[PDB]
RNA sequence: AAAGCUCCUUCGACGAGUCGAGUAGUUUGGGAAUGCUGCUCAAAAUGGGAGGUAAAUUUCUUCUAAAGCUAAAUACCGGCCA
RNA sequence: AGGUUGACCUCGGAUCAGGUAGGAGGACCCGCUGAACUUAAGCAUAUCAAUAAGCGGAGGAAAAGAAACCAACAGGGAUUGCCCUAGUAACGGCGAGUGAAGCGGCAACAGCUCAAAUUUGAAAGCUGGCUUCGGCCCGCGUUGUAAUUUGGAGAGGAUGCUUU
């Protein structure tokens, strides 16, 4: 199961510029970070679930925070991307505990965030005070504000007299009971229909 | 009549 | 607004107006050269909503092109190769007769840029076709940030890219799962899929 | 050839007030 | 020219305290634009229009007199869109109309 | 919405969560008729007419051969959806003729 | 003078020989589900596209085409410097 | 004067005033067009290959790009590139063979502009010429140049604080 039959030898791609590379990226890097001083380099992103029946017990970062959860975190949609905070107006919220969590999370964001003054002369209420702006800080966000919890806690502690009674028949037999159901969903209908129907004709 | 916007 | 209005009948091209309109500019633009300056377009609400402004170094140029199929350049339209099981009256242009209008128009008109362009109008043996065309050079033009873009070398000969409206549908720039092909580039994706990919550490 | 430079430089109203009123801020973030 | 000093009388006035308002009447003039007379129509503020004869391309005007006979409006066809932009102090306008004049006419 | 049933298989499959209604977005609203876009495509309609296979179609609904409308309007347009609408609209260009006379 | 936030009775325009259909050529893993082009027909207003087996009926989920701009990570047997 | 005097529209002329294009290079990039040797026992499907040759067009990158997307999940969220998916799904005479994509981790991240609205209590917009550098003219333009709006919304209201 070779895959060498056509011109193969006109487009081999060498890699001995990978460390090379890593040097450019590195250089990058630090002249990002010395351009944006003292901001962090990156912005903050949000904690979403992964899609698919394969990698929803995992969650990860996204790409921007929702509009909703800039409206009930109290941050404008034009000053978000300007402190660092990406937003994704795709994105929707369907359940109440991932708005939650990432309005916890640009809440904490804001807390901790320094916010300098447009002019040193003249600090507006919005501005951190000149004696609040000395503070350590961070330049990571991605480290700073990561996925604490990708995953759930597989392990869990109760005593025996809070264990669950367990569903009745058996948990095979409910998966059995739950796909016969789903297989069966349409006949019991029309069946329905043609009692109700019948009924109807000869009450 | 009909209106395109509502008119200040 | 009146383009509502143009637009509404516009679309209804089978209508005794319509089509009385169409026949009359059918004959005046066949009577008319292949290629010639329109002194404002015949359809102003499609000019419009495809970037005309009637602003100077905005202009329009009127253009016929032959229609039908393509015929390869072989001597007495015979191959002598393999067998092809086809004639040479069934190939196909993988371009559109839009888009070698708009070439055309370039090449007359080689010191403007080709913005958009659109169908006017079509008999049995010519497509008739509308080109805007922006002046880069134009001082008015160039101080437009709307359009000012335009000005930049990257766009010079957008029609013999396919960068135009045109061009992009022919090459299938489009997401989804119908254009894996063609998305990000015919060539490039296929490069890409047939080269070999050897690490220091493998 | 290429533009100059208060011609490249030229933005539209609404950017102007949008970089007016909303510019790229100054800010820290506490560890 | 009527405009300079007119905006000038207004820059006296508000250099001494006054209102444009205040110096500067309500005017009356023919309305004309093609999308501003077709807002007047369908708004049932002009009181008058005048269409152009010999508008090219046809369509920009063809649904005018039908525009005006749904919403009630006095219409008529007239000869010369350059006569029309004599009125208006252009080359040519397509349509024309009044919506209000003076208690004088 | 129908709350999640907890199970991995069935009917309402999947982690329970507690589901949010949500305002309509507005690139939802696309296909919504609007007055002005109502008041013109009325004017132009009577202005412009019919096409001569939409006439087809109406001298055939006069005559009263639904199916063969219909054939004749999904051999026009293309499509079973769009020749149904299409002959919708047109018995109601017809209802509304006859009701005026 | 412009600008943002909050709430709302109401309004809320959104690209046509275009989408789409048939046919022919070509292409594709998409010779049952691909893209492009030519010819013929040719749309609509909660409409339209998609949901990889053809069709009718009832639903659901996603976006919003036929106008346009935009750095970076990517490529480099040409040129220059090392 | 009315057989006159003009206003527009369209089409021309000028060694008119001011500009622009051609050719080179083409390693990489965007398209068009397009083989055969080879591999299939031979050989018109096929493979080589949507390659070589030929033609047109750019730049330091080009192209693509902010969903008429992927999905079917507790939903992800512009484009590009690497690893993986995966030699898998799938396609294929008489079989030699061909062959993706979603998710996932990473690199890098950046968002936006028009048409469809009447400024109508005032084309507020712009090219060119002359300048005493204050401006003044010839004009373009209402068959629509400015401000405002782009679906993430917005328009109209109500409300009280903030910003330059």
């Amino acid at each position: 199961n070779n895959h060498f039959r056509k011109h193969w030898q006109r487009r081999v791609r060498c890699h001995f510029d990978q460390p090379g590379k890593k040097v450019t990226r590195r250089l990058a890097r630090r002249a990002k970070a010395a351009a944006l001083a003292p901001r962090p380099v990156d912005k903050l992103r949000p904690i979403v679930r992964c899609p698919t029946v394969k990698y929803n017990r995992r969650t990860r970062l996204g790409r921007g925070f929702t509009l909703e959860e800039l409206k009930a975190a109290g941050i404008p949609r034009l000053l978000a991307p300007t402190i660092g905070i990406a937003v994704d107006h795709r994105r929707k919220n369907l359940s109440e505990e991932s708005l939650a969590a990432n309005v916890q999370r640009l809440k904490d964001y804001k807390a901790r965030l320094i916010l300098f003054p447009r002019k040193s002369n003249k600090p507006k209420k919005a501005d951190t005070p000149k004696d609040q702006q000395t503070a350590e800080t961070t330049t990571s966000l991605r480290t700073s504000f990561g996925v604490e919890q990708p995953l759930a806690p597989g392990f869990t502690e109760i005593s025996k007299s809070e264990i669950p009674a367990g569903i009745e028949g058996g948990a095979y037999r409910a998966l059995r009971k739950a796909r016969s159901d789903a297989r069966l969903v349409g006949v019991r209908e029309k069946r329905a229909k043609e009692k109700a129907e019948a009924e109807a004709n000869k009450k | 009549a009909v209106s395109v916007r509502k008119r200040a | 607004g009146a383009l509502k209005y143009l637009e509404e009948l516009s679309k209804k091209k089978q209508s005794d107006v319509v089509r009385f309109l169409l026949r009359v500019r059918c004959w005046e633009y066949r009577q008319l050269n292949v290629i010639h300056r329109a002194s404002r377009p015949s359809r102003p609400d499609k000019a419009r909503r495809l970037g005309y402004k009637a602003k100077q170094g905005y202009v329009i140029y009127r253009v016929r092109v032959r229609r039908g199929g393509r015929k390869r350049p072989v001597p007495k339209g015979a191959t002598y190769g393999k067998p092809t099981n086809q004639g040479v009256n069934q190939l196909k242009y993988q371009r559109s007769l839009r888009a070698t209008a708009e070439e055309r128009v370039g090449r007359r008109c080689s010191n403007l840029r080709v913005l958009n362009s659109y169908w006017v109008n079509q008999d049995s043996t010519y497509k008739y076709y509308e080109v805007i065309l922006v002046d880069p050079n134009h001082k008015a033009i160039r101080r437009d940030p709307r359009i000012n873009w335009i000005c930049n070398p990257v766009h010079k000969h957008r029609e013999c890219r396919g960068l135009t409206s045109t061009g992009k549908k022919s090459r299938g720039l489009n997401k989804g799962h119908r254009f894996n092909k063609t998305r990000a580039g015919r060539r490039k994706t296929w490069k890409r899929h047939n080269t070999l990919s050897l690490w220091r550490y493998r | 050839r290429r533009l100059s430079k208060e011609d490249a430089s030229r933005v539209l109203e609404k950017t102007k007030k949008r970089l007016t009123h909303f510019p790229q801020r100054k800010y820290a973030v506490k560890a | 020219q009527e405009k300079k000093e007119r905006l000038l009388r207004e820059a006296t006035a508000i250099k001494e305290g006054k209102k444009k308002e205040d110096v500067s009447k309500k005017p009356y003039t023919v309305k004309y634009g093609l999308n501003h007379v077709v807002g007047l129509i369908e708004n049932k503020k002009a009181s008058l229009v005048l269409i152009a004869n010999d508008v090219d391309p046809i369509e920009l005007v063809v649904f005018l007199p039908a525009l005006c006979r749904k919403m009630g409006i006095p219409y008529a066809i007239i000869k010369g869109k350059a006569r029309l932009g004599t009125l208006v102090h252009k080359k040519t306008a397509a349509v024309v109309a009044i919506t209000e004049v003076r208690s004088e006419d | 919405p129908v709350e999640r049933t907890g199970l991995i298989r069935g009917l309402n499959k999947g982690h329970k969560t507690t589901r949010r209604v949500l305002k309509e977005r507005p690139s939802r609203r696309k296909g919504a008729q609007s007055k002005r876009t109502q008041f013109v495509r009325s004017l132009i309609r009577e202005v412009a007419g019919l096409a001569p296979y939409e006439r087809r179609v109406i001298e055939l609904l006069r005559n009263g051969k639904d199916k063969r409308a219909r054939k004749f309007s999904k051999k026009k347009l293309g499509t079973f959806g769009r020749a149904k609408r299409k002959c919708e609209e047109l018995q109601r260009i017809i209802a509304e003729s006859r009701r005026a006379h």
